[PDB]
């Protein structure tokens, strides 16, 4: 009588296949719009700046704010190649994946401006934790391409000896962190590595990456939580590209909110920047960096980005999104939009562009025949089975040396 | 009237028969909504029954089960899933502490008629994040029930028995058994349900008793105790071996059918357990601690266990890994042996 | 050389014993300050009062504010007897605790006005999930006091059969969610009740619970998230008593934040309410029971309160905190300032204090005495040992039976 | 020189020598810091080292793992408590996820050289989360090393000698053998460990090597597999029943001294295992598995477990669920029967 029947709420996105999706949900700011803080700004100042949108490069290509200080050509251009050189990696993947050479493969088509530009803004000897999509740091950091690919193909050269899925890379010497298939974990490790370093009075820093999806797994509020109680000096980065396989961001608890403002409840200094804007995410990464390496405590920011391509080489996008979706996307093409201010203010140009991608061909298709030469999914040539009892333990217990004579 | 199904299409079936049959029953899960699941095994049932009664969640497993127990208690019969059985972890404390618990600490006030479907096995590449076989997490909790199929028909009749079951119940789902049999050979590419026994499916409601094992293949020689993938390769390892084995799909795990079993090691005199799980401690552990007890002096030779090796599941030595039709049979002579 | 070695920050107590704490870290307001939003408030909008302290009753026992609005005495006289009934209950107990009547108790010594004011502004219906810490619900909704005490002592007549540590109860028919050792977990769960009866188009709400500690605890997080994403009709309370054993809420992530603010941060209309003034609590509870009743979603309420006596039967404060602290606290004894504001306003006297106090003690000695008659832990009048294998499972599967007769 | 101990004052011995070899060494956990621990285990260690070497930690299971596992990435040597075993299960994930796994998924790269201590056991009125033995859910976890101390002297050399190793330890330790031994008898007040064999405790460095099970009490007639307080159970137990039963504490669950277990019950010819635990799929299972496949023919008799019930810890029914000198002495007596 007075009180009407309750009803379940199940947030859907404004597109579906065969629809046009309203971008509307997005809270973005113009260029310049957004204020660039101390890196000693207390937690709490951070509130509006979690809910608006750090952003340099505006519709012309043109830098604007305060944020676009002190920003050196080549780091942009080192930005650019890397930016370049992942996409490139991936596309060829992907067709080594269609021509059954490889298992499977994950692509960052849209993103790859987002790990790019904060590793460049760290140091190697800085811990990055990643997910399976932020490659961009591998190729910031001038990783092994022959090295990479044979842990796609799980050869006899697979530096994990085949014991881990194609993508899920380690690579310490690089500050790359074993990448698992369990979602968040990494996350809250990361503030571990952080408070280990504290602990032993060091200046290096933590790099904690996760996708707006596993935001709701356990591990990102424990995350936040140690990261805020101890002062960790970590990066905590919130990558949200609006899916997760086939879930809008909204169904992660996104509707009405932002991600950013999370670091804030958390008593976290905290950034929602656009991550498509390399010059933004260069910028935002050194300040975090900046702020960390000082001892002023962790910083939380969320990169608004797209996932222009398919969850993996497994997924099909066209099943629950527009498939012109990421073409009317407000932040466009991380690639194209760098490209277009680097040369407005003459420091690249539509030769380089297409030079350098050419040598990123050459050198992943070089890299990939080099790979190859050493095992494939037909080729049988892959890991020893004796390697596989291996490394479970310090030394192989009984039990395994038993089960390894047994085979 | 019947239709063919694969595996898929009949745990399809049973959700969509169940969520037809009580008003009660709920479905949901990370993809399970507008997407239909990323394996399909849910699709149309948004569509059909609403977003209320089939829905897409957070990527929060101890949440999916959490708000689940939470919603029995209410008084619904929620049918959940967890994408990959590896991923169950993060749950661990809302099963174990919670859902199984539930009718005991309360006396019987409260309860947890759920059902959790979690996609389980290897021998697809998936490495050790994608393949893995928990069953050994679920059955030393007292309070739970598991179970697992190995068939399109028994997939459904076990599921729709699985979630009218007052029990908290754990689903495992072999994804390899998922498009079609398999044996365990690689070589000779894979065949669908519908060139198989077994895949002929009832369109309506139906269902396969808990509790009960089932013999795949009648033997006198020995007595080999499964359950998944391992049906399939045990079947076929015995025909290689050419031991007249008898091949028990336990299909529930625990509680299991203690009686079926007892019966033809009791005829037999010998037993082989054939599982993916790792060994130590694995579920294995438990069958051969009960046939050595309600079966010691009519055994003529030592229980054996064809297994996963001790080491997390991996990517390129698959085959390694995976207990095929080979390092299996070997195990069937192994037995009859003097 | 550049940058200063990283340290490891640890919060502590302002006070440890032979000190005194300084208070000053509660972002306290005086009554009336904070104004009392619609029921259909937005959440975001709901962040400077996450941030602040809802309060009626000032120093001088008046009520002031928008808060203070339609407030039936009637229902405040059943509060006192409901907070003494509590207060009583718990003393009598840790009495029966001592003279190892008794195996376990926890007082709630305090904040009996939390649970007893929110129960009041709720339905019997409604149902509640709390942790050990609010008996105070029991007592305002009237349960037997002998059918606790038999849990408490397992006699042959424990409601539980001896199956569960004292003072973990179970009581359906009062709203009353089985407790469960495992903190945090019953957060969550109360969300899914509360989809539940969305889902079933009912009118039904959920009164979740949890302390300042278990806020840590991953389901705290998972619950805000489920409560936001479906707009699920659940009180979220969070009783911040300043500890969690022997840790300040500090470490709990409380510096320069507060709890409140969590549920701003994931979408969630939030209140910081004085938890030991009375009319504040049932105010603030009735707006959050209305807000999610007319399916306007689910509300966080962080209750700033002190936990007067020892964590539990087996804890001493003396080691941790200042014995002299709820003697300083800024809000002090729920009981004590009611019966001032009470008494101010003509809806109760000394004489009524003196005369239901009487009653209580005399209805607690009658209980305990009637209990007793059915065993203690002398006695070895308890449940049987072949009820022990029942309920496990609804019909008690053959390995049971087996166990059962090997008894 | 020596002290006498407890258990309790020897674990924070351990602590103490151990914070003090290894710089890399630190410890957290809930109230481990100024208060000392709920048990008293981490006394003045604070005090002692500062709050970056020990330090109080939120509560969160899975934080506290997790954190330890990148401080191990980093170079950490952690030494993490879980207030209790029963609820450990909040960091499933982390354990089996992250921190098992991580020398193998990464080639050795990164390690996890961390150790969480776990208070375990019942027999105290603890009820369902304040008295289970979860052994069981870490033995099947391939990358893990468990271990259950049973007396002082071997309580500190154990902890000392996992916190070195490399490999992730998971150290069980006996709330019910904190204060002093317990064989399972209530009506007979319990003793401290002053007045008790093993008490005497070394005050600096000393190690007691993994893998390496005990013999307690050497006997012919029955091989008594067991650790814990069941150690003192089996004992008393077998004075009772007078059988000459050799009482084997293994100290190391998993990987576990696989020789001194298949020679002792070579020589007798029959073998009881003794656990708090569960019945079903609990580490027992394993145990009874290897025994019949190590010593079929030497077996004179059913392999016999006395377990606790599958069943939630009882709080009332304390006494009816612990494993007694009684039930088990009774199967003392079934075993060496024709
Ligand atoms: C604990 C856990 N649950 C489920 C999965 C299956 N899963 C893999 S990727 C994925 C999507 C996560 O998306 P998001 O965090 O947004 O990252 P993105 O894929 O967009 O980079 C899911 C649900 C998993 N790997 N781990
Ligand atoms: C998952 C889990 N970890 C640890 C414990 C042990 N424990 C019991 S009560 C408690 C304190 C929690 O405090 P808080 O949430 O502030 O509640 P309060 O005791 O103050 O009411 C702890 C750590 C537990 N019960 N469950
Ligand atoms: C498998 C592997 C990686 C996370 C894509 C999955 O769970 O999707
Ligand atoms: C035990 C029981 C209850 C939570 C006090 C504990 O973990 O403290
Ligand atoms: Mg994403
Ligand atoms: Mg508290």
């Amino acid at each position: 009588n007075e009180y009407a029947p309750l009803r379940l709420h199940v947030p859907e996105p404004t597109g579906r296949p065969g629809c046009q999706t309203d971008f509307s949900y997005l809270r973005l700011n113009d260029a310049g719009q957004a204020r660039k803080p101390p890196v000693d700004v207390d937690a709490a100042d951070t509130a509006d700046l979690s809910y608006s949108l750090v952003r340099v490069l505006d519709e012309q290509g043109d830098a604007q704010g305060p944020w676009a200080e002190d920003i050196d050509p080549q780091i942009l251009r080192q930005g650019m190649r890397a930016m370049l050189k992942t996409r490139i990696f991936d596309s060829r993947m992907v067709v080594a994946q269609r021509q059954k050479k490889m298992s499977f493969y994950m692509q960052s088509l849209g993103e790859e401006a987002i790990g790019s530009g904060q590793a460049l803004a760290l140091n190697r000897t800085d811990m990055c934790f990643p997910t399976y999509r932020q490659q961009s740091i591998l190729m910031a950091r001038d990783v092994s391409l022959v090295e990479m690919i044979c842990q796609l193909l799980s050869n006899e050269r697979d530096p994990l000896k085949g014991r881990q899925l194609p993508i899920m890379y380690s690579v310490r010497e690089a500050g790359f962190f074993t990448i698992s298939g369990n979602l968040a974990t990494q996350f809250v490790q990361a503030v571990g590595w952080a408070m280990a370093s504290a602990i032993k009075g060091d200046t290096k820093i933590a790099s904690a990456w996760i996708g707006d999806g596993a935001t709701a797994e356990s591990d990102f509020h424990t995350a936040l939580t140690f990261a805020h109680v101890y002062r960790a000096p970590v990066i905590l980065n919130v990558v949200n590209n609006q899916w997760a396989i086939s879930t809008f961001q909204a169904i992660a608890g996104g509707e009405s909110t932002t991600f950013a403002g999370r670091g804030v409840g958390c008593g976290i200094a905290s950034l929602r920047v656009d991550g498509n804007d390399f010059v933004a995410v260069y910028a935002a990464s050194r300040w975090a960096a900046e702020r960390a390496r000082r001892g002023l405590g962790p910083s939380l920011i969320e990169w608004v980005t797209y996932r222009a391509g398919p969850h993996s080489t497994s997924d099909d996008p066209s099943k629950y999104r527009p498939a012109d979706d990421w073409s009317h996307f407000p932040l466009g093409d991380p690639i194209a939009r760098l490209k277009q201010h680097l040369i407005k203010i003459g420091h690249w140009s539509e030769e380089e562009h297409q030079a350098t991608t050419a040598e990123f061909e050459a050198a992943v298709i070089a890299a990939q025949k080099e790979a190859e030469q050493y095992g494939t999914l037909a080729n049988g040539h892959i890991p020893s089975a004796a390697s596989m009892f291996e490394d479970v333990y310090k030394e192989m217990p009984d039990h395994l040396r038993r089960q390894r004579q047994e085979l | 009237a019947t239709t063919t199904m694969t595996m898929i299409q009949a745990l399809r079936s049973a959700m969509d028969v169940m969520l037809e049959r009580d008003d009660n029953v709920v479905v949901y899960g990370q993809d399970v909504g507008y997407f239909g699941g990323v394996f399909r095994c849910t699709e149309g049932l948004q569509t059909k029954y609403g977003k209320s009664r089939v829905f897409d969640a957070p990527i929060s497993e101890s949440g999916i089960v959490g708000t689940a127990v939470g919603m029995g208690a209410y008084g619904l019969r929620p049918v959940v899933e967890i994408q990959f059985a590896d991923y169950f972890y993060p749950a661990s404390d809302q099963i174990v502490s919670e859902m199984a618990r539930l009718r005991y600490r309360s006396a019987g006030e409260f309860i947890a008629p759920l059902t959790l479907r979690m996609p389980c096995g290897g021998g697809i590449y998936g490495g050790q994040t994608h393949s893995q076989s928990p069953e050994a997490m679920f059955t030393q909790v007292c309070g739970l029930r598991t179970v697992m199929p190995s068939n399109p028909y028994d997939a459904k009749g076990l599921l729709i028995a699985s979630i009218e079951c007052d029990d908290p119940v754990i689903f495992l789902e072999p994804k390899r058994l998922y498009n079609g049999p398999f044996d365990g050979h690689h070589d000779r590419p894979v065949t669908p349900w519908s060139k198989h026994p077994h895949s002929a499916v009832p369109d309506g409601y139906y269902t396969v008793p808990l509790d009960k094992a089932a013999i795949t293949r009648p033997g006198n020689d020995v007595s080999v105790l499964t359950y998944g993938t391992t049906v399939y390769v045990a079947q076929v390892a015995a025909e290689e071996s050419g031991v007249d084995a008898e091949v028990i799909d336990l299909r529930s795990l625990w509680p299991l059918d203690l009686d079926t079993i007892v019966e033809s090691v009791k005829k037999t005199g010998r037993c082989v357990v054939v599982h993916e799980a790792t060994r130590t401690c694995g579920f294995g552990a438990e069958l051969v601690s009960l046939v050595q007890e309600h079966c010691f002096h009519h055994l003529e030779a030592p229980i054996e266990r064809v297994t996963g090796w001790d080491t997390p599941y991996p990517h390129a030595q698959e085959w390694a890994y995976f207990p095929g039709p080979s390092r299996v049979g070997a195990a069937l002579k192994k037995v009859m042996e003097v």
